[PDB]
C-alpha cells in the first residue's frame, strides 16, 4: 500500500505554503526541504519550533532558512558544503541549527511529502 | 500588496 522510496525531500513548496503544511501537521521539530523560489537553483529550509508564536491556540512558529547549493553540494549561512542535503540535515538532526538571535532549530521529524488529496 | 514574503532566518556562523 504506497511502499517505495519516501523521505522528507518534498520538490515544490514556497515559504507560504510550508507554513501552512507543517503546522496543519502539528509536529513540533518538523524540518522540510524545498526548492527555492526567486532563487538560482537554491532551496529553503523550514523548521517548525515547539513554541507557539502567541500561546495555547496559536500556530507553531516556523524557521525560513535559505539553503544554498553549490554544484553538487549545499550549506547555509556558512561554507560548510555538505555533500548532500542528506548529510547537511542529518548533521543539524543531531547538532542541531543556531539562528542569529539564538534560537535552536532541531530536526527530528522529517516531514515527508505526504499524499495531496483534496 | 498584503503579500506574504515570509522572512528567513540569519543564522550565526564563523563569518
Amino acid at each position: 500500500g504506497s511502499s517505495g522510496s519516501s523521505g522528507w525531500y518534498h520538490g515544490h513548496m514556497s515559504g507560504g505554503q510550508a507554513e501552512t503544511l507543517l503546522q496543519a501537521k502539528g509536529e513540533p521539530w518538523t524540518f522540510l526541504v524545498r526548492e527555492s523560489l526567486s532563487q538560482p537553483g537554491d532551496f529553503v529550509l523550514s523548521v517548525l519550533s515547539d513554541q507557539p508564536k502567541a500561546g495555547p491556540g496559536s500556530p507553531l512558529r516556523v524557521t525560513h532558512i535559505k539553503v544554498m547549493c553549490e554544484g553538487g553540494r549545499y550549506t547555509v549561512g556558512g561554507l560548510e558544503t555538505f555533500d548532500s542535503l542528506t548529510d547537511l540535515v542529518e548533521h543539524f538532526k543531531k547538532t542541531g541549527i543556531e539562528e542569529a538571535s539564538g534560537a535552536f532549530v532541531y530536526l527530528r521529524q522529517p516531514y515527508y511529502s505526504g499524499p495531496s488529496s483534496g | 500588496a498584503t503579500e506574504q514574503e515570509i522572512t528567513y532566518a540569519e543564522l550565526n556562523l564563523q563569518k
